[PDB]
C-alpha cells in the first residue's frame, strides 16, 4: 500500500524556522495536505493542496511539494505550534493515507518558575482509613523537574505516583505528584513536605496533621 | 457553526462491538462524504473509512471491512461507525471528520470517543475536596481510582473558568486512574461564592458534585 514517511520529530526555537518532510514514491505527482494535533486536542486541517491555507492559518505557515516529497514550513514559530503534524493524500487504489506524524516542539521559551500546592489528606478521605498527600506543580517552562516528598525530612520511597510533566493548554508543564500514607504513618510526623526542583531553584511546601 | 458531536466514551470486553454516533449540524449533511479516523494511545491516525451521505455507499480501510460497519441517519444528520469482535488493539479515540466536498482533505474534525476494550472492570471515581488546613488561595477536588479514562472536570456548572486547572491523570499499578483539578481564587471570596466541582465519567455513567467550600 501507499506510504508517506515524516521525521520523528524537530524542534524549533521561537521565532524561527523548520521544515517537516513527507517523502512518498512520486509524491509530486498527488496533491498533499497537512494536520496539527495540539496536545489533548482533535488534528486541524492547516494545508491543503500542497500549498493553501484554510481560514485562520497565518502566511508564515507555507507548503511544498515536488518529486518525491513534500514538505511543511513553520516560520515565526510561536509557542502554540507545538504539537503533532500529520501528511495525507488520497490515492486511487489504497484511498486515504497518513505520515506517521511529527512531533514539533517549540523551544527557547522564557523561563517559568513552577506554582506548587501541597494538599494535605481529605478528612472524607480518612474515613475511608487511607492518608494521601497531593502536589500540584503548575505553569513551569522547561519541562525537566525533581519533586521529592519527605516525611520529617527524611526522603520516601514508598507510595509516590508522579505524572510526567505534559504540556498544558498554556504552554507551560504541569505535573501533578501523590503520596499515599496509612493513616498511622500520617500521623506519626510532626510534617509533611513536597520538595520541587526546577532549573536550579527548589521550592518546599509543608503540611502539618496537628493544623487539620 | 459546522459542528460534529459524538457520543460519549465507553469501556467494552473484547469480542464485543460498539457503535459510535457523529451528529452533524450547522450545513447540508448530504452536500459531504464522513470519514472516520482512529489514533491509538500515543500513536498516529489511522484512517478507518469513508462513507457517500447520500448513498451509504463506503470505502474501507482493507484492514477493518471485514468488522467495520458505516451508516447514515438521513433523517437525523448523523453518521454512525460500528466496529465489531472488538480486540484489545481497538482501543483508541474515533473521530469523525467531514470530507471536503468534491475534494479529499478532511475539513472538520469531531472531537473524538475514547473507545478502550479490555476485560477490566469499570470503576466510577471517588472525589475529595482538597484544601488547606490552616495572595491566592488554592481549592481543589481529586477525581480517585477511576476506569477507564476519560473524565471531565467543570467547577461551579461551567460558570467558574479562570483560574481553573484541570491536570491530567496518574495511571497507577492497580490499573487505576486518578486526576486533580484546581481552581486559584482571591480569598476574599471564601465564605460567598460557593466552590463545586462536577465531575462526569461517561465510561460507568458516574455524575458527582462535590461542594468544596462554603
Amino acid at each position: 500500500s501507499y506510504v508517506l514517511t515524516q521525521p520523528v520529530s524537530v524542534s524549533v526555537a521561537l521565532g524561527q524556522t523548520a521544515t517537516i518532510t513527507c517523502e512518498g514514491e512520486q509524491i509530486g505527482s498527488k496533491e498533499v495536505h497537512w494536520y496539527h494535533q495540539r496536545p489533548g486536542q482533535a488534528p486541524i486541517l492547516v494545508m491543503f493542496r500542497d500549498a493553501r491555507r484554510p481560514s485562520g492559518i497565518p502566511e508564515r505557515l507555507s507548503g511544498s511539494n515536488s518529486g518525491n516529497t513534500a514538505s511543511l514550513t513553520i516560520s515565526g514559530a510561536e509557542a502554540g505550534d507545538e504539537g503533532d503534524y500529520y501528511c495525507q493524500v488520497w490515492d486511487s487504489s489504497s484511498y486515504t493515507v497518513f505520515g506517521g506524524g511529527t512531533k514539533v516542539t517549540v523551544v527557547g521559551q522564557p523561563k517559568a518558575a513552577p506554582s506548587v500546592t501541597l494538599f494535605p489528606p481529605s478528612s472524607e478521605e480518612l474515613q475511608a482509613n487511607k492518608a494521601k498527600l497531593v502536589c500540584l506543580i503548575s505553569d513551569f517552562y522547561p519541562g525537566a523537574v525533581t519533586v521529592a516528598w519527605k516525611a520529617d525530612s527524611s526522603p520516601v520511597k514508598a507510595g509516590v505516583e508522579t505524572t510526567t510533566p505534559s504540556k498544558q493548554s498554556n504552554n507551560k508543564y504541569a505535573a501533578s505528584s501523590y503520596l499515599k500514607l496509612t493513616p498511622e504513618q500520617w500521623k506519626s510526623h510532626r510534617s509533611y513536605s513536597c520538595q520541587v526542583t526546577h532549573e536550579g531553584s527548589t521550592v518546599e511546601k509543608t503540611v502539618a496533621p496537628t493544623e487539620c | 457553526q459546522v459542528q460534529l458531536v459524538q457520543s460519549g466514551s465507553e469501556l467494552k470486553k473484547p469480542g464485543a462491538s460498539v457503535k459510535v454516533s457523529c451528529k452533524a449540524s450547522g450545513y447540508t449533511f448530504t452536500q459531504n462524504n464522513m470519514d472516520w479516523v482512529r489514533q491509538a494511545p500515543g500513536q498516529g491516525l489511522e484512517w478507518m473509512g469513508d462513507i457517500n451521505t447520500r448513498s451509504g455507499g463506503v470505502i474501507y480501510n482493507e484492514e477493518f471491512q471485514d468488522r467495520l460497519i458505516m451508516t447514515v441517519d438521513k433523517s437525523t444528520d448523523t453518521a454512525y461507525m460500528e466496529l465489531s469482535s472488538l480486540r484489545s488493539e481497538d482501543t483508541a479515540t474515533y473521530h469523525c471528520a467531514r470530507r471536503k466536498s468534491y475534494g479529499y482533505y478532511l475539513d472538520v474534525w469531531g472531537e473524538g470517543t475514547l473507545v478502550t476494550v479490555s476485560s477490566a472492570s469499570t470503576k466510577g471515581p471517588s472525589v475529595f475536596p482538597l484544601a488547606p488546613c490552616s495572595s491566592t488561595a488554592a481549592l481543589g477536588c481529586l477525581v480517585e481510582d477511576y476506569f477507564p479514562e476519560p473524565v471531565t472536570v467543570s467547577w461551579n456548572s461551567g460558570a467558574l473558568t479562570s483560574g481553573v486547572h484541570t491536570f491530567p491523570a496518574v495511571l497507577e499499578s492497580s490499573g487505576l486512574y486518578s486526576l486533580s483539578s484546581v481552581v486559584t481564587v482571591p480569598s476574599s471570596s471564601l465564605g460567598t461564592q460557593t466552590y463545586t466541582c462536577n465531575v462526569d465519567h461517561k465510561p460507568s455513567n458516574t455524575k458527582v458534585d462535590k461542594r468544596v467550600e462554603s
